[PDB]
C-alpha cells in the first residue's frame, strides 16, 4: 500500500505529503510510478505537517501532483559480495550491462557510520603494490587515501589496471571502481580494456554517468564504498578507486543549491567538510580488514587554496604525480619521483633503511636536475669527475625506476614483473653504494629487480 | 550538429529560473546548470550495430550510427575558469 | 687586456641574468597567491549580494 | 518608432542613440521594485531579452534602410561587464575607444587591435 | 590544554550558522566568529591565591591556579593575513 | 509587569501592557536564577512587544519570566568618586574595594556639544617618539588614532604615549578597556598602583570575555566619565583600548535585531553608530579632552568599512604596517600613510614642515625604485638613484627607537627624544652629513649623537 501523495514538483526536488504518524526518516527511499517505470526518491528533510522533501534518483519529467508514493522503510539498498564482480551497476545497484540479474545474497544500506575507535586497527602497515616507484618513493598504507594528480596521456588507467591485478593475484583482495560522473564513452572504453586485459573478473564497477541527475552522481560514491565494506568484512584487504573526487564535491554543491541552503565561501555548500569526512572516514583499516583508496584529483584553477583541494588534501596520505615529460623518455610507469610524496615515508613507520634509501634517491635526482642546467648552459667540460659520477648514477637510478606491467605486455611484448619491497630497496641502495656502477645504463631499463639487471648486462 | 553560443543557452535558462523564483547558485546560475549541458552533450554518441538493429526492428543491420557535436563557448577575457566554461 | 675584459663581461652578464630569472620566479609565485585571494573573494562577495537580494 | 515610420514609408534614415547603456541601467532601477530576484553583477535577469527586443527592431528591410550609430557606455572600461558584453553581438561595426590611448591625449583614441567590422 | 585546529572549530560553527540562515560576514564566517574563539581562550589564565581561596571555600590557601593553552591554526599558502588567523 | 516572549542569543523580546511600554534605551531588570540581569531597550515593535539586549549572559533565561521596568536609562557614577577604581559597564565596582562614593549618576546616552560650544587649539603636544611628532604631530585637545592589524604594536605605542604624555600632564585621565585582553587590564592596573599614579586614573573594563551587550555599551560608560571631568572645567586624557570592538559588537547583534546586512555584512547603521560615539569625544570652550584610540584593522584591510569610516573622525592618524614590523623596525609606523592636521607650516613652522616633506619625498621615491631593484638589482640604477636608496635606508632605520615599556623585549634601555633632535637628525641625513656611516649605525639609536657613537664600534 502506498501512503504518500506528491504535492510539489520543482525540477529534481519532489515534495511528498504523508499521514502524520507515518513520516519517513531522513535518507529513507521512496518509490513512485513515473508512468511505466518505478522512480526512486531519497528523503532529504522532514518539513512540518507530514511533508517530506526528496531528490529524485532519475528523471523527474512526467510526474503529476497527487501520484501515490510507496514508503520503503530502509535507505537505498544495494547488492554486495562476489556476485558483483565483473558487473556494471548504477547508483541504485541495478545492472547497466545487459548481462541479466545479479545473483545477490545480501543487500546493504548505503548509509553507514564509520568504524568506531575500538574497531580501528592498532597497527600501521604498508600495502606492498609491487611497483618500484610507488613502493619506494610514495609508499601506501593499508587504509590510506592516495591522490593521483597526473593529466592525460600519462598512463593513468594502465596504472589502475596494474594495481587491480596485483592486489587480486599477489595479495588476495578485490577492487571496486566508482565512476563519479564518468564520460559514457570513457566508461565503455575502460570496460573493454579491462576485458582485454582479463582483470574484469577481479573488480566490480559502479558507474554514475554525467547525464544523470545530481542525486545519482552524489550518491554513487557511497554505493561503491558500501560494496567495498562488504568485501572488507569477509576479511580481505580492498582497493576503492574514485574516478574524480572533485565531482563528488560538485554534486554536493548542486544538490544543496537545489535544496536552497545558504552557500558558503567560494560558493560551496556549507556542509562541504562534513560531506568529505562522511566518505573518507569509512575508508580505513579495521581489525577485520582494510579498504585502501586511490582517488583522482582535480584542482579548480590550479589554485591549491580553493576549498575543494584544501579539504581533500587534509584526507590524503600520499600523492602520486604522473607527468608527460617522463613519458617522453619512454619511462613507464610515468611517475615523477620528486613531486610524488607520502607521509608514511618516515623512519618510525617505514624504518631507517627505507627512509635513507628514498632520501638518497631524492637527493641524487634533485642534484641531477641541477647539473642538467650546467650541462646545457656550459656543457660537460665544466662538470667535475665527482659530478660526472652523480650524473652517471642518476641516469641508472632513473631507468631502474622503470618496470614492465602484466597489463602492458601487448605494448612492451615483455612479461610483467612484480618486485618486493625488500628487493627494490636493495637495488637502489646497491646503485647508490656504487656496486653495480660498472653495468651499462640500459641494463637497468625495464628489467625488474637488480638480480635481473646483472643477467641483462651479461648479454646486452 | 553545431550549437552556437551554448553560453547563450545558459543565460536563457538563468532568466527562466530566476523568474520562476528557483534558488540561485554561483554567478546566479541555478543549481542544475551542469545538468543542462551535460544531458545535452552526452546525447552526441556513436552507437553499435546491435542498437541500430534493435531500434529499427532489424531493417538496418550492418551499420553503426553517430551524432558529432561541436558546441561553442565564448570566454570573456580568456577566463576559462568562469562557471559555464 | 681588452680580450680578457670581454670574457669578463659575458661571464658577468650570465651570472646576473641567472639571478634575474630566479628573482622573477619569486615574483610570480607571490603575485599568483595574491590573485587566488582576489578571485575567491570576488566570488564570495557577489554571491552574498545575490542571496541577500532574495528578500 | 519614429525611425520605423520613415523606414516603412521607404525612406533611408539615420538613427543616432546617445547612450544605449542607460536604457539597460533604467531597467535595473525598477527591476528590484518589480520583485525580480537579481542576477550577475546586479543586473536584471531579463537583460539579454530587453537588449535583444530593442536591438532587433533597428534593421534594414527590403522596403527601407536604417543606418544607426549607438554610443555604448562601458563601466570602468571593463568590456567584461554584462551590459557592454551583450551588445557586442548585435552590431556590425564596433569601434572601441580606450582610456589607455586617451591618457596619451592621442584622439580619436580608437584602438585598432579591438575595433572591427563585418 | 591543546586545542587542535581551532580552524576546524570555526568551520563547524560556520556550518551551523549558515544552516540557521544567519547573515555571513567576511569570507563566509558569521560576525560571531570572534566571540566564539575569544570566550574559549580567555578562560586560560593564572588566578591569584585570593580567587582560589574564595572558590575552594577556603580549603586551599596560598596557591595560584593556572591553565596554559596552545591553540593550533592552519594557514593556506602560509598567508598569515587571512580572517581567522 | 513585562513577560519574556523570545530569547535569541543576546537579544530578548519582552511584552508589556500597551499603556505601559518602556521608552527606547530604558533599562529593564530580570531575575536569572541567582543573579540580576539588566536589559537595555533597543526597539519598540508593535503590540507592546519591546526588543532588548542583555547586559550579561542570556543562558538560563526561560520564556515567561516576569520583567521589572526601571524608569530610567543605564546611569553610571561620575566625578572624583570614580578616580582610582575599576568599574563595569553598568557602573558597578569591579575591584574588590567597597562601594563607590558617588554623589551623582549620569545617563550614558547623551547628545554631543553644539557647534557654538566647540573650541580650536594649535598647542603642539610633544611625545618621546621620533616618527610620531616628526611625521604626524598632534595638539593638546585633539584626537589621535593608531591603526593596525593584529600584533603590530597598537598597545605598546599607546603605553608609551601614556608614559610620556599622561605623567608630564597634570590633570585626570580615563582609560576605557573595550573588548581587549583581561591580562593586559590587570598588568596595567598594577603598574599604575606600583607607580602610585592610579589615584589620577578612572578605569572601565569590558573585555572580550564579556557578552556582546557589555562590549557594545562600555565605550559610552567611559565617555560619560570623561564628559563629567571636562564639564567640570578640567583638561582630561581619554584612552580607548580598541574602538573597533564597539563596531563589531554592533555587527554581532544587528542581525538578531532584524536589520538587513550591508556591505561586507556590517550593520546598515555603521556610520551613524560610530559617529554618535565619536562626536562626543571633543574639547570644548569649557574644558578639553585629549584622546588616543587604537583601531584594529581586520585582515590588514585598510579599505574595509570600519577602518575607512574611522579615518574621517580623527585629527592625527598613525598607520602601523606588518611589513615594517617583520623587518623588526619598531615602532612600525608607515610614514607614507601616517598624517596629521597639524603638519602645516603655520603651526609647526617651516623647518619642521620642510624636513617632514623631504623625508616623505625620499621615501616615496624609494618605493618607485623597489620594483626595478627587485627584478634587475641595484647595480642597474643611476648613481643618483643609488644615493636616494642609500639615504632612504638610513632614514627608515633612524625612525626606529627603543621604548621604556619595550625594554622587557629588547633588553636595551629606552630613549626619550626632544623634537629639536629629530629635525636636526633627519635634516642631516638628507643633506648627506652622515653619508659615511653604515646603515646599522642608525637602527635603534635614540639621537643622532648615538648613531655616531654606535658607528665607531659598528
Ligand atoms: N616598540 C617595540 N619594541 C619591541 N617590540 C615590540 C614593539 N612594539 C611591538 N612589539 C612586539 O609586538 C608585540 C605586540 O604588540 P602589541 O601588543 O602592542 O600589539 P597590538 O597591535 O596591540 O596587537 P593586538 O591587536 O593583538 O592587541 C609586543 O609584544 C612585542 O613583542
Ligand atoms: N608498462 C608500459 N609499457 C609500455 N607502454 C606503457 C606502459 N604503461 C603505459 N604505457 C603507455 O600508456 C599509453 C596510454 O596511456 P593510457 O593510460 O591509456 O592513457 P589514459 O590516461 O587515457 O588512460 C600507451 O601509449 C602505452 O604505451
Ligand atoms: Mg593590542
Amino acid at each position: 500500500m502506498a501512503t504518500g501523495k506528491i504535492v510539489q514538483v520543482i525540477g529534481a526536488v519532489v515534495d511528498v505529503e504523508f499521514p502524520q504518524d507515518a513520516v519517513p526518516r531522513v535518507y529513507d527511499a521512496l518509490e513512485v510510478q513515473n508512468g511505466n517505470e518505478r522512480l526512486v526518491l531519497e528523503v532529504q528533510q522532514q518539513l512540518g505537517g507530514g511533508i517530506v522533501r526528496t531528490i529524485a534518483m532519475g528523471s523527474s519529467d512526467g510526474l503529476r501532483r497527487g501520484l501515490d508514493v510507496k514508503d520503503l522503510e530502509h535507505p537505498i539498498e544495494v547488492p554486495v559480495g562476489k556476485a558483483t564482480l565483473g558487473r556494471i551497476m548504477n547508483v541504485l545497484g541495478e545492472p547497466v550491462d545487459m548481462k541479466g540479474e545479479i545473483g545477490e545474497e545480501e543487500r546493504w544500506a548505503i548509509h553507514r557510520a564509520a568504524p568506531s575507535y575500538e574497531e580501528l586497527s592498532n597497527s600501521q602497515e604498508l600495502l606492498e603494490t609491487g611497483i618500484k616507484v610507488i613502493d619506494l618513493m610514495a609508499p601506501f598504507a593499508k587504509g590510506g587515501k592516495v591522490g593521483l594528480f597526473g593529466g592525460a596521456g600519462v598512463g593513468k588507467t594502465v596504472n589502475m589496471m596494474e594495481l587491480i591485478r596485483n592486489i587480486a593475484i599477489e595479495h588476495s583482495g578485490y577492487s571496486v571502481f566508482a565512476g563519479v560522473g564518468e564520460r559514457t564513452r570513457e566508461g565503455n572504453d575502460f570496460y573493454h580494456e579491462m576485458t582485454d586485459s582479463n582483470v574484469i573478473d577481479k573488480v566490480s564497477l559502479v558507474y554514475g554517468q554525467m547525464n544523470e541527475p545530481p542525486g545519482n552522481r552524489l550518491r554513487v560514491a557511497l554505493t561503491g564504498l558500501t560494496m567495498a565494506e562488504k568485501f572488507r568484512d569477509e576479511g580481505r584487504d580492498v582497493l576503492l578507486f574514485v574516478d574524480n573526487i572533485y565531482r563528488y564535491t560538485l554534486a554536493g554543491t548542486e544538490v544543496s543549491a537545489l535544496l536552497g541552503r545558504m552557500p558558503s565561501a567560494v560558493g560551496y555548500q556549507p556542509t562541504l567538510a562534513e560531506e568529505m569526512g562522511v566518505l573518507q572516514e569509512r575508508i580505513t583499516s579495521t581489525k577485520t580488514g582494510s579498504i585502501t583508496s586511490v582517488q583522482a584529483v582535480y584542482v579548480p584553477a590550479d589554485d591549491l587554496t580553493d576549498p575543494s583541494p584544501a579539504t581533500t588534501f587534509a584526507h590524503l596520505d600520499a600523492t602520486v604525480v604522473l607527468s608527460r615529460q617522463i613519458a617522453s623518455l619512454g619511462i613507464y610507469p610515468a611517475v615523477d619521483p620528486l613531486d610524488s610524496t607520502s607521509r608514511q615515508l618516515d623512519p618510525l613507520v617505514v624504518g631507517q633503511e627505507h627512509y635513507d634509501t628514498a632520501r638518497g634517491v631524492q637527493s641524487i635526482l634533485q642534484r641531477y636536475q641541477e647539473l642538467k642546467d650546467i650541462i646545457a648552459i656550459l656543457g660537460m667540460d665544466e662538470l667535475s669527475e665527482e659530478d660526472k659520477l652523480v650524473v652517471a648514477r642518476a641516469r641508472k637510478i632513473q631507468r631502474f625506476l622503470s618496470q614492465p606491467f602484466f597489463v602492458a605486455e601487448v605494448f612492451t611484448g615483455s612479461p610483467g614483473k612484480y618486485v618486493s619491497l625488500k628487493d627494490t630497496i636493495r637495488g637502489f641502495k646497491g646503485i647508490m653504494e656504487g656496486e653495480y656502477d660498472h653495468l651499462p645504463e640500459q641494463a637497468f631499463y625495464m628489467v625488474g629487480s637488480i638480480e635481473e639487471a646483472v643477467e641483462k648486462a651479461k648479454k646486452l | 550538429i553545431i550549437y552556437d553560443d551554448l553560453s547563450k543557452q545558459a543565460v536563457a535558462y538563468r532568466q527562466i529560473s530566476l523568474l520562476l523564483r528557483r534558488p540561485p547558485g554561483r554567478e546566479a546560475f541555478p543549481g542544475d546548470v551542469f545538468y543542462l549541458h551535460s544531458r545535452l552533450l552526452e546525447r552526441a554518441a556513436r552507437v553499435n550495430a546491435e542498437y541500430v538493429e534493435a531500434f529499427t526492428k532489424g531493417e538496418v543491420k550492418g551499420k553503426t550510427g553517430s551524432l558529432t557535436a561541436l558546441p561553442i563557448i565564448e570566454t570573456q577575457a580568456g577566463d576559462v575558469s568562469a562557471f559555464v566554461p | 687586456g681588452v680580450v680578457e675584459n670581454l670574457a669578463s663581461e659575458q661571464a658577468a652578464r650570465m651570472v646576473a641574468m641567472k639571478a634575474a630569472t630566479d628573482n622573477g620566479g619569486s615574483l610570480i609565485k607571490e603575485l599568483q597567491l595574491v590573485y587566488n585571494k582576489a578571485r575567491q573573494a570576488s566570488i564570495t562577495q557577489e554571491l552574498t549580494e545575490i542571496v541577500s537580494g532574495a528578500a
